[PDB]
Parts: C-alpha cells; structure tokens; sequence
C-alpha cells in the first residue's frame, strides 16, 4: 500500500537489527601454523580489547612474548585475553579514567561483549574490584561460565546482540554505538530495583 | 584494666 | 523478583513489625487462589504456541507491516516477533503464577520502550498482538482464570504505552 | 554482495583490501553482464514461472489445496503464489548480487519457525521452490539454467 | 518463596514451569495451613524462645559478657538479643515463604564480612542460633521442629 | 552497511517489487565504475601511508595546532590524529568499492561530532586536512577515480561539519 | 623484596627498570645495614617483645582468655604467643625484605579465613600487633622505630 | 610522577600504598631539592647544551644533513633543534616529577607512528638526546649527573 | 597461492570450494603460461632491472650511501642490491603463486623490526621496490606490467 | 599450509635461487592436473552428502558399531561420526585440489590420535568408513581423479593408523 | 621466584627460625654488591639495544644462519631471533639485579629447549649469540659486573642446552 516516499525507503532499508549482527567476522584461531591468521587474530584481539589498534597508545608492543606463546600454542586466546586484560595498558586505558561502574561497563563490553545484565552481576564485580581490584575482575570475567559458552578457548570476542533479559540489548547498544572516549557519564549506573527489598 | 562500657 | 506472599513480607519488613493476621488473611487468599493459578499455568503451558499462533493470525496476519517493507516482512523480523510474543506469554505466565506484577518490570518493561523505539516496533501492533493473546487465553483457561492473565497482560500493555 | 564481504573482511582485519580480493571484484563484474541477463530474463518471465510452478506443485501434492489443507481457499491459494513470487523475487535478487546473500538475509533465517507457526507444510515450500527451478531451467538456456538452479538448491537446502 | 525459586529457576533456563515444580507449588498451597500454624505459634511465643537461648547461649560461651567482650554490659546484650529476634522473624518468614530466599537475601549475604566489621564470633552466633533450634525443638511437635529445623540448618550452616 | 548493488536490492525490498529498468541501468553503471574502483583501490592502497604524510605535511605542520596548546601538539594526540586521517582514507576507499555511504554513515560518522566536542578536536582543521587528503589522492590516482573519493572524501567533511 | 616488587613492575610493563626503581634499589642498597641491624635488635630482644605485648593484650582484651574462650588455658595461651612469635619473625622477615609480599605471602594471604576456621579474633590480633609496635618502639629506637612501625603498620592494616 | 605512578599501581591492586611505597615518596620529598638544583641548572643553560648536542651529532652522522636527508636543510634543522629542546624539556619535567611518568605521556607514545610519518631516524634522535646525556655529564656537577644522565638512559633506550 | 587462498577462506567459513573461487582456480591454471611468462622474463632480466632500481633510489635517496649512511661503504650498498634482489625474487614467487601469502610469509611479517633493528629506512626500502616496479614497468609490456603491479604494490604497501 | 606450488617455492627458497627449468616443469605438470582436480572438486561439492550416505549405508550401518554397545550408539555419537566423515571427506578435497598433503597433517592428524584415544573412537571403523568414501568418491569421479582422492584418503588412514 | 633475599628468607621459612650468621653473610653480600648491580643495570638499560646489535653483527650476521636454508632466514624468523635476544639480554639484566637465576629458569625457560628443538633452533648458534652478548655486555659494564652478568648468560646456555 502506498507510494513509500524515499525517506520511509531509507527507514525501513534499515529497520530492525543494525546489519552489524551479520556483517563482521569471527576470529577464530583454528590453527596456530598460520603465522599470518595468528596475527590477524591477535590484532583483532588487540582491536576487541582495547576498542582501536593499540599503535598511539604505546612505546613498543607489551604483549610481544603473549604473542610468541599463543604463536607457539601454549597459550590460548582465552589466555591472550586474560592477559591483555591483566596488562599494565588496560589498567592505565579503562581503569584510571573512570569510576569502577565504568570499569564494570567497559570489561563487561569488552570481554563479554554485552552489557552488564543485572545488580547482582553489577553487586558481584563491585565485591571482586573492591576486594582484589581489576586482575581479579578480568580472570572471574574472563573465566566465568557465560564467556566460555559463547566464546570458547580459541575464539577473540566480539560485539553481541543479546536478547535476553530486559534491557540488556538497549543498554549493549549504547556502550557499542559510542565511540572511544565520546562521553564519561554512564550508560548502565544501576539497575532500579522495583522493590526495594528491606 | 579499664574494661570500659 | 517478587510474588503476592513475598510482597507480604515485604511490606512486612519495611514497617519492620512481624506477620499480623491481616497478612495471613492475603496468604490464605493466595493459598486459595494456588490451586488455580497452578491449573491455568499448566493449560497455558500445554497450548503456549497454539495460543500465539491463534493471537497473531487473528491479529498481525495481512496488513501493512506484514506486507514487505513491513516490520513484520523478512522471516528472521517475522519469528523475532513470535519469539517476543511467546516471552510476553511466558512472563505472563510467571506473574499469574506469582501474583504480582513486579517480574514485569524487572524482566520485561525496563528498557522495552525504548527497545522498540530504536527498533521501530510498532506498539499499537504490539499491543493489539498483547490483546488478541489475553482473549485467546480468556477463551481458553476461562473467565475466571483468564481473570488473572487479562490483568498481567494488560499491565504489559500499560507498561509498554 | 562479494564487494559488501570483501569490505566488511577488511574492516575487520582493519586492513586495505588484498589484490586477490579485488580480482574477485573484478571477476564479479565482469560476470554482472550475465547475471543480469539472467534477473532480466527470470524477471520478465514472473508470472508464468509462479503459475505453472503453482500447478505443478498442487498436481504433485493434492492435499493442500484439499479442504482442510493450509492452501484451500482462493486467498489462501493467491498467499501460496504470493510466497512463491517473494521467492522468485529473492531468487532474481542473489542472481544479482551474485551470492546467496540477500535471499538467506531476508526470506531463509526463521522460515522453518514461521512456517511452523503458520501449519505450513516446510517440505511442500521446498517442492515448490523444485519446481520453479524446473520451470526456470526449461524455459531458460543451460548455463543461465545452472546459475539459477545453484540459488534455487540453495533455497531447497535451506529449506530441508 | 518456593513460587518465586520455581520461576527464577525456569526462567534461567528459558522455559515454562516443570510439571513437576507445578505439584510442588500446589502441594505448597495445600500445606501452608501448617506453615500458618508454626508462624502463629513463633509470633505469638516468640518471647520465651529468645529468651531461654539467649539464656543458655551466655551461660555455655560467656566470653561475650566477659570484660573486654562485644557485648559485655546490658546494652549491647541487648542489641545482641535484637540480633537474635531479627534472625527469629527471618526464620518465621522462611517458614511462610517455603524458600530460604528471604532469608538470605535480607539478612544472610555478607554477614562474614558484616560481623568482622562488627567484632561478633560468627561461632557464636552460629551456636546461639542452634540453640533457638534445640528449644524450639522442645516447644513444638516433632514434624514440626524438623520443618523448622530446615530453616534454623540453613541459618546455621549459612552463618558457620 | 550496504553496497550499492545491496543498496539497489534493499530499495526494490522495501519496494515489494522487481528490478525495474533503473534497477538495471544503475546496476550496469556500478559494473562500468568498477574497474576504476579495482585500479584505485590499488592505487590507495599501495600509497595509503604516502598520502597521508603530504596531507599532514601540507595542512597541518608547522602551525599553531603543532604549536602547544594546539590539539596535535604531544606525539599521542599528533599519532591520534595520524591514525584518524588513515581511518578516513580507509573508510572514504571502503565507500568508493561500496558506491554507498552507509559505512561511512554508521561506522564513521556516528558519534564522531560528539567525540570530538568532548575531545576538543579543531573540526575546521580537521576538515581541511580531509581536503588535503581529497588534493592528493586527486593527483595520485586520476580525475575521475579523484572525483568520487573527493565526493565521499566530502561527505566526510560534511557529516563532520 | 623491593628489587622483587620493582622487577615484577618493569616484568609487567615489559621493559628495563625506570630510573626511580634504580633509586629505589640504590638507597635500598645505602640502607640495608641499618635494616639488618634493626632486625639483628628484634631477633635479639625477641622474647620480650612477645611476652610484653602479649601480657598487655590479655590486660587490655581479658575476655579472649576468659573460660570457654579461644586463648583459655596454659595451652592455648601458649599457641597464641607461638603465634605472637611467627608474627614478630615475618614482621623481621619485613624488614630484612625492604617490602611487604614476603609478609603477605606467608602470613597475610588467607588469614581472615584461617582465624574464621580458627574462631580467632582478627581484631585482637590486631590490638596484639598494636601492642607489637608498642613495644617494639618502646625499647627501639626512634628513626628506626619509624620504619619498625611502617611493617607493623602494614600488618594492622592488611589483618584488621 | 613517582607519587602517581605508585598510587595508579596501589589503585590498581586495590590497596592502600604499600610502607615501602610512603618510604619512597619520603625519601623523594627529602631528596628533592638536588632535583630542583639541575631543573634550574638546566633551564639556564639550555641553549649551549643544545648547541654542543646539535653539532656533534652533525659531525657523527653527516647523513642525516646530507642531500636527501630528511633533516637536510636550514629548515629542516631548525626543526631537528625543536625536537631536540623539546626532549630537553621532557627531561626536565621528569626530573622534577622524579618519575618518566611526564617524558611517556607527552613525547614517547606514539613516536614512532609519528618519526614514520615524517620518515625521520628514531635511532638518530636517541643518539641526539644521548650526546645531550654526554655533554650534560661534561657540564654539571658529578652527583646530580648520576639522576640526570639515568633519566637520559631511560629516554635513550626508550626512544632506540 | 591462490588455491591456497581459496582452501583457506573455505576452511574458514567451512564451506566446500564455491564455484565463485572454483573458477579463478581455472582461470588461474589455464592463463598460467602468461605470467610464467612474467617470471621468465624477470628472472632472465633480474640483474639490469636491479641495478637500475638502484641507481634510481641512490638518485632519489642518497643519504644512504653518503659516509653517515646505512649502506654506505661498497659492501652495505652490496648488500642492499642483494636485499633487493631477495625481494625481486620474492615478487617473481607471488607471481607464480597467483597471490601475496608467499612474499607475506617470506618477506613482510617482522620486516619493520628487522629493520628496526638494522637501523636502514624502511621507507627508503620502500622506494626501493618503487624504482623497481617502475623499471620492470617500463621493460615489460603493459597489461604483464600491470599484472605484476599488483604484487609489487603490496610489497611497497605492506613495506610502508 | 602448502601445495604443490609453495612446495616448488619453498625448495627454491631453501637454496636461495630463482625457479629454474625444473620448476617450470613442475608447475605446468600441476597446470595440466588443474583440470581433473577442478571437475572432481566440483563433483564433490555438488554430491558431497550423498557420498557420506552411500559410504556410511555400506560402511557401518547395521552393524556392532551402531548397534547398542557400540560407539556409534546413540544420536549424537551418529552425528558427530558423520560430522567427521564430513571433516575428511572436505579435507580429502582440499588436499586433492591443493596437491599436496599439507593440510591433512597440519589441520587434521596433530592431536586426532589422543582425541581418538582419550574418547574410545574406533579406529578400524574410521578406516574402514574412509574406505568406504574412497571407493565411493572412485566410482562416482572417475579413475584418475578417484585414486588421486584415495592417495590422500590413505594418507589419512595412515595417519589415524 | 627466589631473589638473594627471599632465597635466604625460604632457606630459613623451610626450617622455622630466624635470620642466622649465614644469613647475615649473605644479606651483607648482597648489601655489597647492590651499588655494583644498580650501575650494570643502568648501563645496559642505556644502551640495550646497542649490545643485541653488536653482538648479532659480530655472531650471525652474513652467515649459513641468516643466508637461505638456516633459521635466520625470512624476515619473521629474524625478528622471533632478535626479540628472543632481547629477551635474555633483559631476563639475564633481571637475574643480575635479583642476585639469583630463580627468575630466569623461572620465566624465560619454560619449555624453550623442547620449542626449540620442535621449531629447529641451532642450539648452538644461540649459544654464540648470548656469547657475543657476554663480551659486548663485559666491554660495556667492567670486567666484574660482566662476568656476573656472564654467569646468568651461561645459565641461559645451559638451558637451552
Ligand atoms: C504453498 C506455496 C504453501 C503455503 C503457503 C502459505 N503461506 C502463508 C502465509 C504467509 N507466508 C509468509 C511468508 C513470508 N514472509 C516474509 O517476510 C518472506 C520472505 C520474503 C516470506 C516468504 C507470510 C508473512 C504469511 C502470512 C500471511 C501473509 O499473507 O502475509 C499462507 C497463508 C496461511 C494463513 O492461514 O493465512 C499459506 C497458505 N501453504 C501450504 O500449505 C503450501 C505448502
Ligand atoms: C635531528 C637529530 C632530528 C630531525 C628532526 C625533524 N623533526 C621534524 C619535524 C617534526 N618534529 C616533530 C616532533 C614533536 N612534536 C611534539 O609535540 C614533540 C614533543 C612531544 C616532538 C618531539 C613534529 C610534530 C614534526 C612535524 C612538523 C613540526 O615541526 O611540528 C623534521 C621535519 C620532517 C618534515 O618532513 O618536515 C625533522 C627533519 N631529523 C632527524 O633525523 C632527527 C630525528
Ligand atoms: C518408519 C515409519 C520411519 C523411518 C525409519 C527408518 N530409520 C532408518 C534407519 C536408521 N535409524 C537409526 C536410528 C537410531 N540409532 C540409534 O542408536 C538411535 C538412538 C537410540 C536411533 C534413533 C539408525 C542408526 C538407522 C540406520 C540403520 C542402522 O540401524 O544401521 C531407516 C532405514 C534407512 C536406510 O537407508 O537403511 C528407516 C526406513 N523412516 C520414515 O520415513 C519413518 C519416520
Ligand atoms: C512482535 C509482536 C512485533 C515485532 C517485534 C520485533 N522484535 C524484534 C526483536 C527484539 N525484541 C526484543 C524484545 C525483548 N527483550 C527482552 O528481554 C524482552 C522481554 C522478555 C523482550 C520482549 C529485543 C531485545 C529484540 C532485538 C534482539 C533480537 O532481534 O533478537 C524484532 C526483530 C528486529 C530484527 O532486526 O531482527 C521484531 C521484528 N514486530 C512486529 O511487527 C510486531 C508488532
Ligand atoms: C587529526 C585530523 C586531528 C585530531 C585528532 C585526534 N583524534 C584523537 C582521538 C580520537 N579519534 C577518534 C576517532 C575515531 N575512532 C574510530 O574508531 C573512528 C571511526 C572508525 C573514528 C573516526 C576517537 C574515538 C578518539 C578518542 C580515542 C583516543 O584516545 O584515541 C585525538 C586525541 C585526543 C586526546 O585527548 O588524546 C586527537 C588529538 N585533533 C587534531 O588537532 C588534528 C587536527
Ligand atoms: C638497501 C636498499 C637498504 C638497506 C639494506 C641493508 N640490509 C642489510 C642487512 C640485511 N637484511 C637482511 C634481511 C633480509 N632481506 C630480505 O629481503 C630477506 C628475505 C625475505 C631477508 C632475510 C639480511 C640477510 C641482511 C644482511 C645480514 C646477513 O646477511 O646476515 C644491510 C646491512 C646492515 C649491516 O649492518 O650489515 C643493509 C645496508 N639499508 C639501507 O640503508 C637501504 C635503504
Ligand atoms: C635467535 C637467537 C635464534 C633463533 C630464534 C627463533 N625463535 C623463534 C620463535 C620462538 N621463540 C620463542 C621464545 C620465547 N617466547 C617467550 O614468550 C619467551 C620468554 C619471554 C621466549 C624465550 C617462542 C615461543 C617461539 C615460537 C613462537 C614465535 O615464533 O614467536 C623462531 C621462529 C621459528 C618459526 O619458524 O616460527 C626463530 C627462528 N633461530 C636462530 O637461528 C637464532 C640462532
């Protein structure tokens, strides 16, 4: 019905999900002899971890014997992860310039790719960032039970387009549409809680 | 020993 | 979340006293009503995609969204939207199951405006669709069961106006 | 598109596009003069394509168009082609975008969840489909026939 | 409430309720006239209970009404049975709820972390609770001191 | 993202129709453009780094935004500024294989006015160096191969500005 | 030690030592004499260190050896200064270090929950460590009771 | 600084600063007025030293001054001298910060992405800032060249 | 070489060899005899075309064989012929290959930290391979140049 | 991985020296076998899963493996024997059209032995079913092509063996 | 790892008492050499590049290695071997301002003479280059300070042999 006008063609060509959810690739390291896919996979992670290639951001590569451990595979890309998460350049990146809800939004946007899903999770990174700080925050993130099932060892994380629960796919959206250092206020603060319990 | 209250 | 007799302790503990006899008159009354909420979970249970595809083929099926360019158009936008509708009755479920509408906006209505805002959902569609799942349910479980699913149905659709 | 893959791969790589990756494109344009005439041919054919796949598929498998079937009505009998000819049309679109791309972006992700929530029988769409790619193959030459009937097995696949 | 651990267990794993989980909420409801009757019964004695348990607690571990104790004089015994009577109403609304849930989301998180803050022996309180656990075991019937004895092992074991 | 083929089939989507003759000619106009893309592609991508350093060489060196207090003064922010000119020479050599904007609208252009309010980023300056990239990719690749990366180039400054 | 804590920094931002970590080992280097005579002092005075403090302790704190009580008893009392006296060997263990991690990784990591399972009284072993340092500087003296004071500070602050 | 670093690590490891970490800000704050005495030193004699170093390294390396160079000409090596007393600059803050903390964040990272835009020798410029090491050994005090000529062996083999 | 490359990304996405890369693989083994034509041709003709690249990059670049330079001394300008001439070899290898993962595995990945580490510019390397694609341009003939171009502008653009 | 292209490649590399008389004969020997290799590798991708089919009807159904007992009870072990079959009859390809058994050892072979091991596979019956793909893959490409698949194959059973 | 310090402090934990005469001795080694170990660690970190250069120059370069056929070759393998150099020249720098070789076979070997024999390292090729670093590095710090640097160097011999 209608004439749909070139405007409405334009809003309704990009309706729904953004064309992102299957218009990016996966990097898996299948085989560590690829020298090549070893080091696309490795900047990729570079790129995942750190929102952008990380060439203005250092003196010279810090992850250089990471990168000759997972070369040689007796690392993993779990453990490549884990350390660029526990190196000195995250911690001076997305740890000193913001509030630990921010470190809790961006780890969980990085590592897990999705928003943090509720106030426990958000209660529960608070008790590890208060208690051990950001290595411990990483490894609990890192090793937990929702990265394994959806990444895996071999697999650099990505950007997820989560449906399940409430909110999380808005809240995702925003941490992802962003850009790096575009604001400092949060996308998640907390969750309202719709009873107050006590 | 103060033992105080 | 919360139910009916969590809610009774709840207000409870906010006045900080202990359960009074007002209190257990409500869980009395929902120990009663149990029975029937448990009997209607079940039915809904059982005929959970009967109900959707009824709701949505007498309320979503030709029209302007399921025309292409439509919300409704391509397949993958098509079964994201029964698989709302099934989450809308399965979360309605859960609330008639409880008896109170708190799941809803704790597991549903935070951020679903807006998710349907950005996603250029249409909501009078999407409530319409709410509509025709609450009188399927109705026919089916009955008036006074399809009682408690018209209240957390259309707490759903007051949530998402 | 090979173009909208070759430029999401090198986003992602956060890389230039590699020479093999760009004689792909130009393999890929070269071949655009045939893909069209094919979408060209399989475009104005349309209705025939609908109309004799339809017969054959109601020859074939009488029950749904029996009463009681999902296909009885005359509504219901125009939705069946009304599907076919958003097939075709899909069909016509991976020819020209020379890959099967658009057609499992719009009409092959959930369709066995749709059409099951619809009671339409999956496995009768997938017979239907064969038959629009016979109708295709005879009424277009062998070549054109092969590179129509690779998206066509694609969408019976998909289906399957 | 076991309703509410019914729920959030089924919508963790994405489904409806069990039929099994369905004739535990009914068989709940049938039931709860009993847990009615244990919730009037400790709101209505729920003087004496506390008071012999703080009673035998302070004369099996009287380091705590020691000198140099956390609560050594009256005052902070007093906020120490308060202590108690919170952990009373806590079990009564366990009772009512069928689900250790309100009681560990009240006043059982954390509560390592709350009494090191606070300089209380986490044993201590561990045994004061047992011993609410033995009298009120002594005043009500068998099936009945185990039904409320769930409750008091969860406290216990939480705590300990 | 979408390319212009993609771009053509998404249209007659939301159209509910068939590739009409305009679908066609435009289609055979990407076909006849995309040998030129191919060759400057190649070219871009064999000089990606070269352009860039004439660019900077002769937009922004030796001025007051290398001056400090300028926003290219400190080798982070003036390796900052290096890596956002490549991400515009990439993108704007992604949208001229594409024939279409959207990469740029939705992977460039998106949140970067605010990005740099918040950073503080000469958008002026920024602009003309865009230009000076438009200016030396002219000159390097050819007149007409130039003129659609000045055009994308230009969208650039325009969304930018 | 404080080359061991500077070499895990320069380890961990995967370089040589920045010239403010070769200070730090040049007057670590200056001052290890001093550091070792300071300890040489508690190693030699050691008895009375943990006899005082803990005599002072049980002045100020009569309810942890009251009956009933952890530390009650010739026995118990007798484990709580072998404690007091592993305490006093790390803290020197602290000192002939330069740094802390020799502490914390044998005494420190982990003793919340060793003194939970224990039903020990981490805030008098603080007020014990408080006592410690009391008289450590007491009968040390005073540019060394500063530093004597800053590992025993350390140890108040990480078991308090 | 040697206070921001420490406390960007202590705020990392989620910790007060450690006692050895106060002992090294105090020894810092004690020590500093050397620090202060070669910042002065410095910025008086800031043009003879870039003098010396600008001329030996044109007598070390003619290439870098020779037809085609990237530093050729008068400009060129007007501009070479910028580099060089803006480095003499960062040495200076960071002997005042008495950490590399100042000489990182504003002239080290990314240096290399920009010396290969502009196509410049980074080992060149490290010979640079090591003939200023030389010549400020030559020309100030003894003691105070050990801090001074270390902060130059940190920016040499940082930059090389 | 491109089958190669095609077995890869097949294995990547784990598909079955699409005719879409299928034929390049046939057009690729069919128009073989053409490009070994090309490496022929600058295996017969390796040695002119080097020295002229040489002679044209001291004419653009000569820093590198004035006395400060990297290759200056006969025996480091010798071995900048032969670096060149490792990379011509390289380039005749891709062009037998059909792609560039051979001269990426032989000659491109850690080319910058060898580099680096021998202290030459890397951009003159660069222009090196620039001069050496312009003068097998200019010997060989048209569409054969511009086959070659595309490797030879990945060694300059991965060089760069 | 290599073929048999960066196998002449890399024995010229060894050396140092340019390709030579030999290398261009090699070259044009896989130039010619290019042909069958491209035809048989077509006809695998067309007919693939009917191949796993026919060769796992006539390999180990009906026997001790599928039945009870057996380690291709149960329909996930099917699946994932069959997954498997897939695995080497796609890798089988790979290597026939690369000419080289490069990517069998490297992406197939290292760890397979352990795995294979460590979960109780049948390694006659895999070499048994490999088999069975070798004579079917023979009798349905054709002779020369079908021993050049069955060269690879029998790599693979020499590997798992 | 085990320092000087901490290697005593564990030599006195495993037995359970305090700080002995040997202890004292030891401490006061240490105490000694300290001044010794802080001017070698800044000497080599001035000029760490200087001595991997050098000692590549004087040990492998132009070389069976570095020509085709050996290890060094292709321009991967070269910059793995650089930065393999790096690394023991900074984890032997690390062991000389520890006192003790707990760190080095502790972080730096791990597993490195089963790599190496894997991948095809010349064990003794690497065993001349960490020689030509001992000389370097004894030229660059004194005669003292670079035998107990060559110590640790050996150590690293050792490892890999
Ligand atoms: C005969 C071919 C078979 C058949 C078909 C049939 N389909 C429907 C109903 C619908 N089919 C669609 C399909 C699509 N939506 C998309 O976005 C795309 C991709 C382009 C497709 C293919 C939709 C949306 C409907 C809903 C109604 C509508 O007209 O839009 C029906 C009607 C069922 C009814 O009861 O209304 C029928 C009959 N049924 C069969 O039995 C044959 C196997
Ligand atoms: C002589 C030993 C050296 C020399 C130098 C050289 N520098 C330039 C130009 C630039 N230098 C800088 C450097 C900085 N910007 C900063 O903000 C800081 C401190 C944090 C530094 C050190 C920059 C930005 C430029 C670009 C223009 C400018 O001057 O701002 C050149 C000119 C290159 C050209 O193509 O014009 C040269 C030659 N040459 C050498 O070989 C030594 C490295
Ligand atoms: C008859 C109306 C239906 C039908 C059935 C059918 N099945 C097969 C073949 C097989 N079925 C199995 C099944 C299992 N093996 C297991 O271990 C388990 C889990 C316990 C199951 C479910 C297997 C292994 C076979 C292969 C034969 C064998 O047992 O070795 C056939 C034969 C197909 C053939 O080509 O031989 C048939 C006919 N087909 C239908 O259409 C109806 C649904
Ligand atoms: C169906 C009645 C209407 C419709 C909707 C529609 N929704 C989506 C996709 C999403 N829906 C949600 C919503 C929820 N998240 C939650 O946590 C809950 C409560 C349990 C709900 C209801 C979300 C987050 C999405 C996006 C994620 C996803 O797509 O899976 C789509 C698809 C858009 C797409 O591009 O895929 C559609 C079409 N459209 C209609 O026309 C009906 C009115
Ligand atoms: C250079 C033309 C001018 C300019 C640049 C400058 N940029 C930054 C930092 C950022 N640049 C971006 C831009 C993008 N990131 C993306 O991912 C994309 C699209 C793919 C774009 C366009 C972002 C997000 C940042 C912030 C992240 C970061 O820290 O790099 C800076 C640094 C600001 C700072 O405070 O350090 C600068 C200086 N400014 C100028 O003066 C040049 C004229
Ligand atoms: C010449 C245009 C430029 C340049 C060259 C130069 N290179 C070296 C040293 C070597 N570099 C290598 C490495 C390789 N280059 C390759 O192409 C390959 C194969 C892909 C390899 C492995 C090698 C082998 C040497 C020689 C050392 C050796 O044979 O062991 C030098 C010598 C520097 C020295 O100190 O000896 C030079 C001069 N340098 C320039 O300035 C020009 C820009
Ligand atoms: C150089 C002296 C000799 C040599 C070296 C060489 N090494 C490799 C590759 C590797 N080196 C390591 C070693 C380490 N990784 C670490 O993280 C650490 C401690 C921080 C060490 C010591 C590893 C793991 C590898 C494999 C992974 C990688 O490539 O980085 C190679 C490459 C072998 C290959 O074919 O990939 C080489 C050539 N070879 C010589 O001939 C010199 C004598």
């Amino acid at each position: 019905s209608a004439i749909r006008t070139e405007p409405e063609i334009a809003y309704r060509s990009n309706q729904g999900v953004t064309r992102q959810r299957q218009q990016t690739k996966v990097f898996k390291l299948v085989s560590t002899y690829d020298k090549v896919a070893v080091k696309n996979a490795i900047r990729a992670a570079y790129r995942q971890v750190f929102e952008r290639d990380l060439e203005p951001y250092i003196i010279n590569s810090e992850f250089t014997a990471l990168e000759s451990k997972l070369s040689n595979n007796e690392i993993n890309v779990k453990e490549f992860i884990e350390g660029l998460g526990t190196s000195e350049l995250y911690m001076k990146e997305f740890y000193a310039p913001y509030p630990n809800t921010k470190v809790i939004e961006m780890g969980t946007k990085h590592f897990l790719g999705r928003a943090p899903l509720n106030q426990k999770e958000i209660q529960q990174y608070n008790q590890i960032l208060a208690s051990q700080g950001l290595k411990a925050f990483i490894g609990a993130m890192v090793n937990g039970m929702e990265y394994l099932q959806t990444f895996g060892e071999d697999t650099v994380p990505y950007r997820r387009f989560p449906t399940l629960p409430a909110a999380n796919f808005p809240n995702t959206e925003r941490l992802y549409n962003k850009l790096t250092k575009q604001d400092k206020e949060l996308v998640v603060p907390s969750f309202t809680p719709v009873v107050k319990v006590g | 020993w103060q033992n105080e209250v | 979340m919360q139910d009916a007799i969590t809610a009774v302790i709840n207000s409870a503990d906010v006045q900080g006293k202990y359960l009074d006899g007002a209190a257990m008159d409500k869980l009395k009354s929902y120990f009663a009503s149990g029975e029937l909420r448990v009997r209607a979970a079940s039915v809904i249970s059982a005929n959970a995609a009967t109900i959707v595809k009824e709701a949505v083929a007498k309320s979503l099926l030709y029209s302007d969204v399921t025309r292409p360019g439509g919300n409704m158009y391509t397949t993958r936008r098509y079964a994201a939207c029964i698989r709302d509708l099934d989450y809308y009755l399965r979360y309605a479920t859960y609330a008639m199951l409880a008896g109170d509408a708190s799941i809803l906006d704790e597991r549903v209505l935070n951020g679903l405006k807006e998710t349907y805002n950005s996603l250029g959902v249409p909501i009078s569609s999407t409530v319409q669709a709410i509509q025709a799942i609450k009188e399927v349910t109705a026919s089916l479980v009955g008036a006074d069961a399809g009682k408690e699913m018209g209240v957390y149905l259309d707490y759903i659709c007051s949530g998402l106006s | 598109s090979i173009v909208t893959k070759s430029i999401v791969n090198a986003d992602a790589e956060a890389r230039y596009l590699s020479p093999g990756e760009l004689d792909r494109i130009k393999a890929f344009v070269t071949g655009g003069a045939a893909r069209l005439r094919i979408a060209e041919t399989l475009t104005g054919s349309r209705e025939t394509i609908v109309k004799q796949a339809g017969d054959r598929l109601f020859q074939k498998r009488p029950d749904i168009v029996s009463p009681g079937g999902n296909a009885y009505g005359e509504e219901m009998t125009a939705t069946c082609l009304r599907d076919m000819d958003y097939y075709l049309r899909l069909v016509t679109y991976g020819v020209v975008s020379g890959d099967v791309t658009p057609i499992e972006e719009i009409g092959l992700v959930g369709v066995r969840e749709m059409y099951r929530s619809l009671g339409t029988p999956i496995e009768a769409v997938a017979q239907s489909v064969r038959e629009m790619k016979e109708v295709a193959s005879g009424l277009m030459s062998s070549d054109d026939a092969a590179e129509a009937s690779a998206y066509f097995d694609f969408v019976i696949g998909k289906m399957s």
